[PDB]
């Protein structure tokens, strides 16, 4: 019930809100968020492989400078390995950071880019708090 | 319907008296027991459901059944009748192919063991004389192998013996048929000493640590029997273990029951002359769940400031361990709720160790905290003991590997005053006993300790490992320094930097670090790179393998041509033009195209991986954009296909020998894209070039082998499931599409079709056993025995005759043949 | 641009004629201070009424916010200066 429709995510959702609820519960994809700005795909490959063989990964990038901006999209083969990654590869450390892993409804081009008006995440445009591996005072 | 069921699944966790909660619930249910037409039929099934899937509260559910039996003897007859049939359900349909023949989770006999434990617990509700009668018929299954069923399996006789012997901790102390119980004990003791001497081959495969000191990994049949003899020597009065609800304080004052006044009043029903359904041939029934070892590393004086210990040879040890393991099995998928019933066990475990998240919302890992086990029992050791014995459980864990890490990471977000020190003490003890631990459990402890360090900030007491890292003469192949090397390598790929792991270890421990994953190019600027890192008689830390020297290596002039045509965005047709000049670089040297072109294959793979060596994504994109060349330079129809696919993997290994993380994903990518075969990766992980990484015993190489075999099993499973789903679709495309899937299922099964590899290390007089080719290769035969029990079983015609008993009859060495026999005796 | 930001507390609406020494005496009661910096208008050095106070530890900084901020404003000179975190 915690892994659910992560509401106010999927902004500019191409389908309807029911189709946003549809296929998310059978998705094999989990949008990892809040990760460090120096975290790499190889570190993400390490952690996510504890709950099955990954089939693709997509780092979240700044829409104007293309550097990593604190998010990721992991793509599992089977949704049963993804649901294990929900319960057993959230709530832990990835380069000593929060690694929140909402199973968003599938990959699409453009979603890998941050939707912030400054280029980063929309979460990052409003967090003035000093987090060094997230740019600092953002 | 959905109101009485929540009531029957809340009782035991409240703030009032459990005596008052059980008495009130009995009257409400009896009010709902407006005889069977209204709601008894719903109440019977819900009570039986609670006594199959909630074994940790067996005493709770038995008192309410006794309370219901006191109010209605007809309901006490009906509940015991349905429970015996559900036992007859769960024993005959113990086969998980009755989740196919009935599509219901009716299945494995451990549920029936909790079913028969409940009826044994319900000895005051149902006649004791009938209990010993069914106990005889269970024991007679051991004597079935004498005359009644003279070829039955040892696991079938064990699990009927063990269901009786595990029921002993609740109401073996019923002296009516004392003469009968001695005869039952004499039959079982003879059967335990006959079978498990003759079938001791199973125990050497499943031993977590093959060392008598400090604790012995006793077989489950030979551990519960000493626990039963210790209980019998204590006048059957098991004490400080059961939180029973059924002989006290309405007759007594003591503490068990608020109900023994009423309990003695009601009639006790018979048990309908139970006979265990005879085992058919082992293909459509008789799943026969395997024997087990008993993990034990905790004892008295492992803590000497808590209320002492349940002994290893004690019923209080077995009861607390079974209650913890069955509780984690009940809420495993929810680590904040898995915490909330794994240690506080309750009856009623009052908040010593408050619990995790440190929110104390789940304040229900709280143990010692005084006694569900009726005195004082220090479960805080035992909770860490029970979770270690599941993650190290041969042949495979009861749950996902990482879920133990997240639960234990919760169980340190738990009371740090006590639970973090005990987890550190257990980590030190397992490290000290590394010299005889299984390689399966050694890799399990390597992954667990690295990931646990990766949730902290690598804050370890490294200099306490000075046994193998200050006495460095204890040569690296030994398990202690080898584990710390593999842990630091696993912690390197989790800290995400080499230099972060290098700073965290001491200067002495820097020798056993993880070294420099940077690429090794054989077509790099190796005259200047002769100066930068060709120390060659030094720099042997395996940082690189740049075996060029200058222009003059074969096809060097085409490598630089292929290098300029890997920047600037060349194309697949253009790459074939550059391939023709390396084909021309084999005509000269004397083969006009050479038709598999291993030299051309060496030149392309070296340049492309170098030009992609900036991320795993860049190699993945490069292997996708040039896949058509890589398919044609692997090769086409048979093993000229394999000869350069191996040489593609050989060149990729030479480039990425310092980078175990990159090569593993590269071997995964070639298999999924069909640029190599699982058969080719199997022979590559037995090649001479790969023998000297660290061994065949290298942890990433075993990871590469196992993930390759699991994808083949996943491709077989996905094909067979599409076959049945098209069989479900009224057989339209299932003449065609199942046949192509069964060919795809016979492609990842008849090229799971292994050949002989362990046929010459026994032909010299070297130690084949216990070298780095039995530390790996017999522990990997064990790792081919474990987790692929199914796959061995389905090939058993080819496995016995064609794959074992050509060499591994008495013709092969008895060392190799023992591990084959040990997988058969499971 | 002093040390780590969770140790730096923000106090604002401070008195216009105040002193950095008596601001230091007020803030030190809840822990050792590492640095102070009263802010003045860069166009002309009118005291802006806000200041930056660096404590040695962030647990010591959050006690000064709790104590002297939630009590209606820290009674300095003849003004009530409310206190919070650095917010930058």
């Amino acid at each position: 019930d915690t892994p659910s429709r992560y509401l106010l995510r999927k902004a500019r959702r191409n389908p309807n809100g029911l189709q946003e609820l549809r296929e998310s519960m059978k998705s094999s994809t989990i949008y990892v968020g809040n990760l460090s700005f120096y975290t790499s795909e190889e570190q993400i490959y390490e952690l996510f492989s504890k709950c099955g063989t990954i089939k693709r990964i997509i780092m979240g990038l700044d829409r104007f400078k293309f550097t990593p901006c604190g998010f990721c999209f992991i793509i599992y083969s089977c949704p049963d390995e993804a649901l294990n990654a929900l319960k057993y590869l959230s709530d832990t450390k990835l380069d000593e950071k929060t690694i929140t892993i909402d199973l968003d409804p599938g990959f699409e081009d453009g979603r890998q880019f941050g939707r912030g008006k400054s280029g980063g995440q929309v979460s990052d445009e409003l967090r003035f708090d000093f987090d060094a591996s997230r740019g600092g005072f953002a | 319907c959905k109101e009485m069921m929540p009531d029957i699944r809340t009782i035991g966790e409240s703030v009032k008296a459990f005596e008052d909660d059980i008495k009130f619930l009995s009257e409400a249910i009896m009010n709902e027991y407006g005889h069977e037409d209204y709601f008894n039929n719903a109440l019977l099934s819900t009570l039986n459901a609670v006594v199959v899937e909630q074994p940790q509260k067996q005493a709770a559910i038995a008192l309410l059944t006794m309370v219901v039996n006191s109010k209605n003897n007809v309901a006490g007859k009906s509940i015991i009748n349905y429970f015996f049939e559900e036992l007859q359900k769960w024993c005959k349909q113990t086969y998980n192919d009755e989740f196919k023949s009935t599509s219901n989770e009716t299945g494995p006999w451990n549920k029936i063991k909790l079913i028969l434990r409940f009826l044994s617990i319900l000895s005051p509700m149902f006649l004791v004389d009938e209990l010993i009668n069914i106990y005889k018929s269970l024991f007679e299954l051991s004597i079935e192998l004498n005359n009644l069923d003279p070829g039955n399996r040892v696991p079938l006789s064990e699990a009927i013996y063990t269901n009786t012997l595990l029921n002993i901790p609740y109401l073996f102390f019923f002296n009516r048929n004392n003469d009968g119980l001695r005869t039952k004990v004499e039959e079982l003791l003879a059967y335990v000493e006959q079978n498990y001497l003759v079938k001791t081959t199973d125990i050497n495969l499943l031993r977590e640590y093959n060392g008598e000191p400090p604790y012995e990994m006793v077989e489950l049949v030979r551990v519960v029997l000493p626990n039963v003899k210790k209980a019998l020597i204590n006048n059957l009065e098991q004490l400080n273990e059961l939180f029973p609800d059924w002989n006290h304080l309405l007759t007594p004052q003591t503490g068990d029951e608020g109900f023994n006044d009423a309990l003695t009043l009601p009639s006790v029903d018979d048990l309908k002359s139970f006979v265990r359904l005879n085992k058919n041939f082992g293909s459509v029934d008789s799943m026969w769940k395997t024997p087990r070892y008993a993990f034990h590393v905790y004892l008295p004086n492992s803590a000497g400031n808590f209320e002492t210990v349940v002994p290893i040879s004690t019923y209080a040890g077995q009861l607390f361990n079974d209650i913890i393991i069955d509780l984690v099995e009940s809420l495993e998928f929810n680590r904040k709720e898995v915490a909330r019933q794994v240690i506080t066990l309750d009856l009623f475990f009052k908040a010593g160790i408050f619990t995790e998240p440190g929110e104390s919302i789940a304040q229900l890992i709280a143990t010692y905290e005084e006694n569900p086990l009726a005195p004082t029992f220090k479960i805080e050791d035992l909770a860490i003991e029970t979770i270690l014995g599941l993650i190290f459980k041969l042949p495979s864990v009861s749950q996902p590997f990482a879920y133990f890490y997240t639960l234990l990471v919760d169980i340190c977000q738990n009371s740090p005053k006590a639970i973090a020190p005990v987890f550190g003490r257990a980590f030190r003890f397992f490290y000290s006993h590394l010299d005889s631990l299984d390689f399966e459990l050694k890799l399990r402890y390597l992954d667990w300790f690295s990931i646990q360090m990766s949730n902290f900030n690598f804050s370890w007491k490294w200099n306490e490992w000075e046994d193998d890292s200050i006495k460095f003469g204890k040569y690296f192949y030994n398990p202690k320094v080898n584990f710390a090397k593999n842990l630091i390598q696993k912690e390197l790929r989790l800290t995400s930097n080499f230099s972060e792991v290098e700073d965290s270890l001491p200067q002495e421990f820097t020798k056993y670090l993880d070294t420099s994953y940077i690429p090794r190019d054989q077509l790099i600027n190796y005259y200047q790179s002769l100066f930068t890192g060709y120390t060659v008689e030094e720099d042997s830390v395996r940082k690189n393998d740049l075996y060029f020297r200058q222009e003059g290596v074969p096809m060097e002039n085409t490598v630089r041509k292929i290098l300029d045509y890997t920047h600037k965005a060349n194309n697949s047709r253009e790459v074939t033009e550059l391939e023709s000049i390396l084909g021309e670089l084999k005509n000269e040297y004397g083969s006009i195209i050479s038709d598999f072109n291993r030299f051309v294959i060496i030149l392309l793979v070296q340049a492309v991986t170098d030009s992609g060596s900036r991320s795993l994504s860049h190699a993945n994109k490069y292997i996708n954009d040039l896949k058509e060349d890589l398919k044609t330079i692997f090769a086409k129809i048979e093993l000229d296909i394999e000869t350069k696919e191996y040489i593609i993997i050989e060149a990729v290994l030479t480039f990425w020998n310092a980078n175990p993380q990159t090569g593993f994903l590269v071997a995964d990518a070639f298999k999924y894209a069909g640029l190599l075969t699982s058969r080719t990766i199997f022979t590559f992980i037995f090649n001479e070039t790969g023998l000297k990484n660290n061994g065949l015993i290298e942890a990433t190489a075993i990871e590469a082998v196992f993930r390759n075999l699991s994808q083949q099993i996943s491709e077989e499973n996905e094909s067979g499931n599409n076959f049945e789903f098209v069989f479900e679709r009224l057989c339209t495309i299932a003449n065609s599409t199942i046949d192509l899937l069964d060919v795809n299922a016979d492609e990842d099964i008849e090229i799971p079709k292994v050949n002989g590899e362990m046929d010459i290390d026994d032909i010299e007089d070297d130690k084949l056993d216990l070298k780095w080719k039995y530390f790996t290769v017999i522990g990997f035969i064990k790792s081919i025995l474990r987790r692929y029990s199914h796959e061995y079983r389905e090939l058993a015609d080819k496995f016995i005759a064609n794959i074992d008993n050509a060499i591994p009859h008495e013709s092969t060495r008895r060392t190799i043949s023992n591990w084959i026999q040990e997988t058969k005796e499971v | 641009k002093d040390t780590d930001p969770y140790r730096t507390i923000f106090i604002g609406r401070l008195p216009y004629d105040l002193d950095e020494i008596e601001l230091q005496k007020y803030f030190v009661k809840f822990g050792e201070i590492e640095k102070i910096r009263i802010v003045k208008d860069k166009i002309t050095q009118k005291s802006k009424g806000y200041a930056f106070i660096v404590f040695k530890d962030p647990i010591s900084s959050k006690m000064a916010f709790k104590e002297i901020g939630v009590h209606r404003g820290i009674q300095i000179k003849d003004r009530i200066c409310i206190v919070d975190i650095e917010r930058g």
